[PDB]
């Protein structure tokens, strides 16, 4: 067995607005195998709306997911992205940062 | 114009102790998804996922449905019997992989057929460029490749891939071909972010553009800071778009001195931006 | 379009 560990980003599909509709991404990609957990977080919170991509995968055989959620920024909510894999000792929490 | 793809992700994953492995399958062209098969659905069955699809009738979601459980069955069986031979006596979830499909160029020769396999996140086996022979990775794979011989895999797959696939592509290029064909310019801007007394951090974004090859750069005065700037990955807006953005530490001060450069399919010539202050 | 390995090998 390989294992990869996954590259993760979290971002809005839109430039984030304050009290504007949007979508929360989290982009996995880069892992294997492909058994994975991820979850989208409001303030520490599991968000239950999540959705995400058709598992496919790279020239390298690594595989990808998009999990999204529609969400509003704000100022004061913290969103964040909550993945566990095989290559980790404990789940990685991603912090959404406007600016990346 | 230009090159063009179709591609077929296939993924088969054993889950000891819950039954049947799980049995993935999804087609691209370019760079948008537009079929699936998971076996996990209730009613398994070959399905869409771009609208532009919808004009298929259902001749062709039968035959894609029955040919999909076909290949479920055959990883199955390759599942079962590769763990009986690399030994694998403790067991476990163990993964087949298949990616096949083809590369055209912009005259719509066939640039690169593929029929290609891994295990476990390995290459296993691999149709070679001339669509006759195959790369074997171990002694598995070689017996397998025997088989395969012996069968002519090679020169089935040979006239699928110079014909069938070649011709499925063009097709679908044109159901398709208002959201395939068209190329969304990015949408470029720079933003600034303060990190020190000395340095600051710019960075350029590119948004909303496809297809997903794209090239931004970094310069100071016509000098190439390509190797000094951080660049993520491209990545999926979700709206059948895509973003990426590059950044790079600069003295304070100093900002209007550096210019991102963007080249794209949908740039006549490159874009160049500067912090707007 | 897709097409099947259907009855082949290891």
């Amino acid at each position: 067995m390989i294992q990869r560990t996954p590259k993760i980003q979290v971002y809005s599909r839109h430039p984030a607005e304050n009290g504007k509709s949007n979508f929360l991404n989290c982009y996995v990609s880069g892992f294997h195998p492909s058994d994975i957990e991820v979850d989208l977080l409001k303030n520490g919170e599991r968000i239950e709306k999540v959705e995400h991509s058709d598992l496919s995968f790279s020239k390298d055989w690594s595989f990808y997911l998009l999990y999204y959620t529609e969400f509003t920024p704000t100022e004061k909510d913290e969103y964040a992205c909550r993945v566990n894999h095989v290559t980790l000792s404990q789940p990685k929490i991603v912090k959404w940062d406007r600016d990346m | 114009m230009g090159p063009h793809s179709l591609r077929y992700f296939v993924t088969a994953v054993s889950r000891p102790g819950l039954g049947e492995p799980r049995f993935i399958a999804v087609g691209y062209v370019d760079d948008t998804q537009f079929v699936r098969f998971d076996s996990d659905a209730d009613n398994p069955r070959f399905e869409p996922r771009a609208p532009w699809m919808e004009q298929e009738g259902p001749e062709y979601w039968e035959e894609q449905t029955q040919r999909a459980k076909s290949d479920e069955q055959w990883f199955r069986v390759s599942l079962r019997t590769a763990q009986r031979y690399y030994n694998q006596s403790k067991g476990g979830s163990h993964t087949f992989q298949r990616m096949f499909g083809c590369d055209v160029g912009s005259d719509w020769r066939l640039l690169r057929g593929y029929h290609q396999f891994a295990y476990d996140g390995r290459d296993y086996i691999a149709l070679n460029e001339d669509l006759k022979t195959w790369t074997a990775a171990d002694t598995a794979a070689l017996i397998t490749r025997r088989k395969w011989e012996q069968a002519g895999d090679a020169e089935y797959y040979r006239a699928y891939l110079e014909g069938e696939c070649v011709e499925w592509l063009r097709r679908y290029l044109e159901l398709g071909n208002e959201t395939l064909l068209r190329t969304d310019s990015p949408k470029a801007h720079v933003t600034y972010h303060p990190r020190s007394q000395v340095d600051v951090t710019l960075r350029c974004w590119a948004l909303g553009f496809y297809p997903a090859d794209i090239t931004l750069t970094w310069q100071l005065n016509g000098e190439d800071l390509t190797q000094d700037m951080e660049l993520v990955e491209t990545r999926p807006a979700g709206d059948g778009t895509f973003q990426k953005w590059a950044a790079v530490v600069v003295p304070l001060g100093k900002e209007q001195n550096y210019t991102c450069h963007v080249h794209h399919k949908g740039l006549p010539e490159p874009l160049t931006l500067r912090w707007k202050p | 379009l897709y097409l099947v390995c259907g009855e082949r090998g290891f």
